[PDB]
RNA sequence: CCCCGAGAGGGGGUUUUUUUUUUUUUUUUU
């Protein structure tokens, strides 16, 4: 099949088989390999996520120049749950959105920041759900890059309501990025409410990981 | 075996074209003036090519720079929407598409005047928005003329056209239905001249006919760049008067 | 294995003659029933350099 | 939209959409309208001035006559257009010699009959083709006609957009032959054409239905039988729709194949499914459904409490398959099925007679009749006539064409009269037509690839003149054996030659044999219409009658023909072997030579044996019989097979006219002398095309014969005469049946031989890219390879060895034609089934003058015993070749105290002439009076035989 | 060679894809 990796015979199938509001856990720093690294875990009604950051950068950009810093941010599959890549890189479009807003790049000329988020173990336990794993990544995004030391003008946080995401900064006073997919119509103030309380309550535990730890 | 009369006895083909006729060729410059220095949309047949060329302009790359020559590339767009049946992958970087690519520089570096613009690179796209046989000669006479609309140096017209033989009769300008049923040969001539800047046989045809079925792809390819010239002067008429 | 799966073989035809594909037997995973792998625990190595 | 080009060609969209496996798929070609379409009428003056030349600079011709059939007024001449229904349904009466003679077809009928049906597709088209002075058929193209062209309107059926079209070609046609005062008829038997012709709207159009048409001609009255067409107790049930049974093959649900109804049993038949073992039964009237025996038909699975013993969904339909499947391998309970659709019917020109009881002779007028067919395995037809008298006692040609639901017996209209039964002209013609031979004279198109010469045709005097290499370049590779002394060694009223031998005794003690056979591949091409007609008849049939050649006379019985004292060009193989007739080296080239006599067996013989006659031909003569005697005992130590069937031959009184004695053909040493240096040719052949071309290489194999099918014959031969056949080995099973001999008979060992040659497997012809090489083994000669290569004038099997073998040594390349596996298996398949045709017709041929003879002749014959049954026994006369049957009732007295013992087929009964209890065994040489009667409802003439 | 400066100074001469009308005896010459 593929000459660089071992995928097996070819005339094999898969197998198929037949028929509090939020639990979090925040840890910075364990991966010594990058600059800034967050665990981030969620267990909530049938849905647990335990997903990984780490942030590589300020690094070399051999490319003309640039008077501030250049960041990416690339989303992986892990092990269990898996999402098509379309999907992955729309959402790593729009978390660069927000950080193009809360990253001090004027601190870091000619420099890249590459974040990674490994979406490691996400289980469905039910017996578009990437937009419930939004504000997680945020989270976890934001530790690392206040773990590794990057510039942020505030805390980025997020909440998630029927389908929509929002990220606040500044005490939840202004928007640094609004996510909607189905939900319902005229049902935008119930979520920014929601959201907001969620955004709230995940600031302080993450200004609590980076004090306290 | 083919059940349908590829040629009848009263000498007509399946689309009404007789032995020796061309189809609906229609040509059109500066289709794209926002977008690239020269543009050309072709419609040979049922055949739709939109072409552009961008430059001479500076190399976006310092290491990839010639300065006794211009760098000529070119890539065809082959969408999956080109033919009745949808191609599920994408022909990017199928290899017959990298042998198209490449057999079309062949052609140009030997008429494209490159070693007067040192330092800079002609970018020439191609989109091939239906396809209907005989790809190739019209790929070739879309950057022919969008090379010509971008004041790009040139010795000469190139003109391609295929040629069918079923059996012992030849057909000048085949569609989809007749290369399935046939070979068919695809030649590159140089102007008005009997010199052939592509060759090209993919399927098996008899040494005994080649001659015969080069002789009427020439004739052919003269009348492409006829109807080339004819309306490039038209336009060429239309814009110097204002 | 279903019993009896509807699912029979499948004729394809040549120029002439004929030919059927062997009926193809979809296998499924039991949902919780399993059994553990048979790994020669004697010649289990751990690694170190 | 339509755009206008520089040539005043204009080009629109012909856009439609074609459904595939369930697909759907938007399919737009582009559509050229033309100004330059010709009218192909003799009359015409303004089309010649703008017709064009096609591809081979060759304008096409004007053929229409210019004084057609003039009818009536205000019909007068008239050329006559047809509809699409009128050709779909009548093409029988538009091949009528005496009808239809100046017919314009459009290109859109044409089009729609080659998709609703291709076989009457290439009739019609031939009809176009074979335009001669008798019959003229064009076709106009006027969907390419800008004049002519019609679209489709808003909301507007495409049927009705069609015949709108046909309408206007006709209009055109009209006004464009007004000047040569020539109207134009629209045949049709649609009611919208007609009555838009009626109501007279637009312009004037001289509208008539196929019937209504035939009632303006001069002899209607002899083509009115032609036209196509409460009579039950029970209805049979409806047949299932195209995308029904369409779905049902692609589920799983219902199955195609072959149907098989015997003639011993006309309530069931049985299919052959590819997914299941033993064939699929079908019981009843209504579960057969008008089926026919060879039609490819679609079955549906009865449930299993309708199945023999000697549900809703589509899973429990599935479900009842492997159910079915299950049976079959338990042999206990078979199942059963139903025809729900017909995919192919096996539908043709049928030759049968009319039934005397279907026939009223005080009527007049028109009446429905019941006709006969040959075939003992097809029921009756009925048939529309009104000339029910003058084809009482006649063999008719009639062609089926429907079955409908409710009527019992399927229908069908008369075509040809082939004459009164029983006679040389009627019945021959019949037996060619019933084994598909085409027995009708070559076309104008076959006879023009022919040399321009003539009868008047010469090699070359000189093989380097400049005249004759330019004219064939490929002379130089032309030997010269024309100082050799070939002679020809064939029947008497042989005039078709395709072998030639020759001798000579070569300084180092060897010998030089050379075998010439005629190139037939030099006037033969592949692609020319007389190649063509040369591979669909395969080969040349023979008869005592006459005789059906594969090639025209001026080329088969002159030009290629090895003729003697005339310069002629061969390919020739020529072998350079020892004394023990070992070959040491052999070579194929083509050459010109020049044949010193064209012996007969008989003469041939004579010569040999007289001692008188010492020159160095006969010398060479005995030299090949030498080598022949050498050949033929390697070849048999080798393990080759010696069968037998000599069959009579008629010998016409040349004195009278009707054939009166029955002779037998004798097997000379020349016979021996001819087979064995063509059977040596044909190897050394298939060996070099084979290792020249290994993948389509034209080859002939003989399968070895199953235990099976000797496993009766050794049951009969143990018990009766205590021996057996080794089947061990092609030569152990000529050893053991050299050796079933019995003395007080010597015919017993024939009576073997002729016995075990029809449990032998059929020989067939195939490339050599389909089998493997141990697949090519021959069993009856016992050779590793081998192919038909030494008569090409007679065989299509041996032009395309030739052709092989041409390319093989490098004369010229071999055609793209002989090298493609799909093309080269078509030709193999046709071959094999005109080889079978061939055979069986020569072997009715014989039944036919043999029981000709027996007509009103009694004579007590020799008789022997091949089959025993307790229904009575069948005894084989081999004076006259014939088998016959004796029924129990006419064998003997108290058929109820008669018995059968099977053990020892053994058939004990009290001869009606006596009462003492006799036992006939098997093989026993009886006295047998032979008797001739036909049979008053199968009209066939069967030899009745009474024992003695 | 080209650009620059009242005084032979300086700057440059470019880096895998439109392929499927299915049936009952050997061999040779006809
Ligand atoms: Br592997
Ligand atoms: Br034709
Ligand atoms: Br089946
Ligand atoms: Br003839
Ligand atoms: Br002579
Ligand atoms: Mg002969
Ligand atoms: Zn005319």
């Amino acid at each position: 099949q593929d000459r660089r990796r071992l995928l097996g015979p070819a005339a094999a199938k898969p197998m198929a088989f037949s028929n509090s509001e939020q639990e979090l856990s925040l840890h910075t720093g364990f991966i010594e390999n990058c600059n800034g690294s967050a665990l981030v875990e969620a267990r909530s009604l049938g849905h647990q996520t335990s997903l990984i950051s780490a942030v590589y950068g300020p690094r070399s950009i051999r490319g003309s120049f640039t008077s501030q810093g250049t960041i990416s941010i690339q989303l992986k599959n892990g092990l269990l749950e898996k999402y098509n890549t379309n999907e992955l890189k729309e959402v790593s479009s729009f978390l660069m959105g927000i950080f193009n807003s809360v990253v001090n790049l004027s601190r870091y000329p000619k420099s890249g920041i590459d974040i990674f988020v490994y979406l490691t173990y996400d289980k469905d336990l039910t017996n578009s759900q990437i937009s419930s794993l939004i504000p997680h990544c945020i989270t976890s995004i934001t530790l690392a890059l206040a773990d590794a030391g990057i510039e942020l003008v505030d805390m980025a946080g997020a909440g998630e309501a029927n389908g929509t995401v929002v990220s606040f900064i500044k005490n939840g006073e202004e928007i640094v990025g609004f996510w909607k997919d189905d939900g319902d119509d005229e049902d935008l103030l119930e979520c920014l409410d929601r959201c907001k309380e969620q955004y709230n309550r995940y600031r302080d535990l993450m200004i609590s990981c980076l004090m306290n730890q | 075996m083919s059940r349908l009369e590829i040629y009848s006895p009263e000498g007509l083909r399946l689309d009404g074209r007789r032995w020796n006729e061309l189809r609906r060729f229609e040509s059109s410059i500066n289709t794209h003036p926002h977008a690239a220095d020269g543009s050309s949309y072709m419609e040979q047949g049922n055949n739709k090519i939109i072409t552009l060329v961008k430059g001479p302009k500076e190399p976006r790359l310092k290491s990839q720079m010639d300065t006794s020559k211009a760098l000529l590339n070119v890539s065809v767009n082959i969408t999956k929407f080109s033919k009745f049946e949808r191609s599920k992958s994408s022909h990017k970087n199928e290899r017959r598409v990298l042998e198209i690519q490449t057999s079309l520089v062949r052609m140009f570096e030997k008429n494209v005047m490159l070693n007067i613009y040192p330092r800079t690179v002609i970018d020439i796209e191609i989109h091939v928005l239906e396809q209907d046989g005989g790809i190739m000669g019209s790929l070739i006479n879309g950057i022919t003329l969008a090379l010509i609309d971008a004041g790009i140096s040139m010795f000469d017209y190139i003109s391609g056209i295929s040629v069918g033989l079923y059996d012992t009769t030849p057909l000048l300008d085949t569609n989809s239905l007749e290369e399935n049923a046939m070979s068919t040969v695809t030649l590159g001539v140089v102007g008005k001249s009997e010199k052939l800047s592509l060759l090209l046989v993919e399927d098996k045809i008899p040494l005994d006919r080649l001659e015969n079925v080069l002789a009427i792809g020439i004739a052919g390819a003269h009348r492409v760049r006829d109807l080339m010239d004819e309306e490039l002067r038209k336009h060429a008429q239309k814009r110097v008067s204002n | 294995i279903d019993e009896r799966a509807s699912d029979l073989r499948m004729t394809i035809r040549t120029r002439g003659r004929s030919a059927t594909i062997r009926e193809t037997y979809e296998i499924i995973c039991d949902q919780t029933k399993s059994v553990p792998l048979m790994i020669n625990a004697k010649n289990i190595a751990f690694a170190s350099n | 939209r339509r755009k206008r080009l520089a040539d005043g060609l204009s080009v629109t969209q012909k856009v439609f959409v074609r459904s595939r496996n369930g697909g759907a798929t938007k399919i737009v070609r582009e559509h050229y309208l033309r100004s330059d379409i010709p009218c192909l009428s003799r009359s015409c003056t303004k089309c010649p001035q703008i017709v064009v030349p096609d591809a081979q600079n060759e304008l096409p011709k004007f053929i229409l006559s210019d004084s057609p059939l003039e009818l009536s007024a205000p019909i007068g001449k008239h050329y006559v257009v047809l509809d699409t229904n009128v050709v779909l349904q009548a093409i029988d009466l538009l091949e009528n010699p005496n009808c239809f003679f100046d017919v314009i077809v459009p290109q859109i009928v044409l089009d729609e009959v080659r998709n609703k049906s291709y076989p009457v597709y290439t009739r019609l088209r031939t009809l176009c083709r074979d335009s001669d002075d008798h019959k003229r058929f064009i076709v106009f193209h006027n969907e390419f006609s800008e004049h002519t062209f019609v679209e489709r309107l808003p909301n507007e059926t495409i049927n009705d957009r069609n015949n709108r079209a046909i309408r206007k070609t006709c209009q055109w046609y009209s006004e464009h032959l007004k000047p040569y005062d020539i109207n134009v008829v629209l045949v049709t038997n649609d009611r919208l054409n007609r009555e838009a012709a009626t109501k007279e709207v637009e312009s004037n159009i001289i509208t008539k239905s196929l019937v209504q048409y035939i009632e303006l001609l001069p002899n209607a009255d002899d083509i009115r039988d032609s036209i196509p067409q409460t009579f039950s107790d029970f209805t049979f049930p409806e047949y299932y729709s195209t995308a029904r049974v369409m779905g049902g093959l692609k589920n799983g649900v219902l199955y195609q194949g072959n149907i098989q109804i015997s003639e011993y049993n006309f309530l069931e038949g049985s299919v052959s499914l590819p997914r299941f073992s033993k064939p699929v039964l079908i019981v009843g009237q209504k579960n057969l459904n008008r089926a026919f025996n060879g039609d490819q038909v679609i079955v549906e699975l009865l449930p299993q409490s309708e199945w023999k013993a000697p549900v809703i969904s589509d899973k429990q339909r599935r479900l009842l398959a492997k159910d079915a499947m299950i049976a079959q391998r338990s042999k206990k309970i078979q199942p059963t099925a139903k025809v729900v659709y017909i995919q192919r019917r096996s539908w043709r020109q049928y030759v049968g007679q009319l039934a005397p009881s279907s026939v009223d002779p005080q009527s007049s007028s028109t009446q429905n009749v019941f006709v006969i067919l040959m075939d003992k395995c097809l029921p009756k037809v009925r048939i529309r006539t009104r000339r029910a008298a003058e084809l009482l006692d006649k063999r008719i040609v009639i062609s089926i064409d429907s079955w409908p639901t409710t009527h019992k017996y399927p229908l069908g209209h008369f075509v040809r009269d082939l004459g009164t039964i029983e006679s040389a002209q009627a019945e021959t013609e019949a037996l060619l037509l019933e084994h598909d031979v085409e027995y009708r004279p070559f076309s104008k198109k076959v006879l023009e690839c022919l040399p321009a010469e003539g009868h008047d045709w010469k090699a070359p005097t000189k093989l380097d003149d400049p005249e004759a290499v330019s004219k064939d370049p490929l002379l130089t590779k032309r030997k010269d054996l024309r100082d050799k002394l070939i002679c020809s060694i064939d029947p008497p009223g042989c005039v078709d030659i395709n072998d030639a031998l020759h001798a000579k005794k070569l300084p180092n003690g060897n010998w030089e044999v050379g075998v010439h056979i005629a190139d037939v591949t030099h006037f033969v091409k592949p692609g020319t219409a007389l190649d063509a007609e040369g591979a669909a008849r395969g080969t040349s049939v023979y008869l005592v009658d006459k005789r059906i050649d594969m090639l025209p006379m001026l080329l088969g019985t002159d030009l290629c023909s090895l003729k003697p004292y005339v310069d002629r060009f061969a390919f020739s193989v020529i072998w350079e072997l020892d004394d023990s007739a070992n070959i040491v080296n052999v070579n194929f080239m083509k050459s010109v030579i020049r044949s010193r006599e064209a012996f007969s067996y008989e003469q041939a013989q004579l010569r040999i044996d007289d001692k008188t006659q010492n020159d160095e031909l006969t010398m060479g003569m005995r030299a090949l019989l030498k080598l022949s005697v050498k050949l033929k005992q390697k070849r048999l130590e080798a393990g080759a097979l010696n069968l037998a069937s000599p069959e009579v031959k008629v010998h016409m009184d040349s004195e009278t006219s009707d054939p009166n004695e029955v002779e037998i053909k004798k097997l000379l040493a020349t016979n021996s002398l001819v087979e064995e240096f063509m059977l040596l040719a044909n190897i050394s052949v298939a060996r070099k095309i084979y290792d020249a071309f290994p993948q389509t290489a034209m080859l002939r194999r003989h399968a070895a014969p199953p235990s099976t099918n000797f496993e009766i014959l050794n049951e009969m031969l143990n018990t009766r005469k205590n021996m057996s056949i080794s089947l061990e080995s092609s030569k152990a099973l000529a050893d053991s049946l050299d050796r079933c001999v019995d003395p007080e008979d010597p015919y017993f060992n024939t009576l073997v031989r002729i016995m075990s040659t029809r449990c032998m497997m059929a020989a067939q012809y195939f490339y050599s890219g389909a089998y493997s090489y141990p697949d090519f083994r021959h069993y009856g000669l016992a050779v590793d390879i081998y192919t038909h290569f030494t008569s090409p004038i007679r065989r299509y099997c041996d032009v395309v060895a030739h052709r092989q073998l041409a390319g093989a040594i490098g004369y010229e390349p071999l055609s793209l034609t002989h090298r493609d596996k799909n093309k080269m298996d078509m030709i193999c398949r046709n071959i094999n089934r005109k080889h079978r045709n061939a055979q069986f017709a020569g072997r009715a041929s014989i039944e036919y003058y043999v029981g000709q003879v027996m007509r009103n002749n009694e004579s007590t014959e020799t008789g022997y015993v091949i089959k025993v049954f307790n229904n009575g026994i069948v005894v084989l006369v081999p004076k006259f070749g014939v088998e016959g049957l004796i029924r129990l009732d006419n064998l003997t007295e108290d058929p109820n105290s008669a018995a059968f013992d099977e053990v020892e087929y053994k058939l004990t009964f009290v001869p009606t002439n006596s009462d003492k209890p006799r036992d006939v065994y098997v093989f026993d040489k009886v006295e047998v009076q032979v008797r001739s009667v036909m049979d008053p409802i199968t009209s066939k003439r069967k030899a009745e035989l009474l024992l003695k």
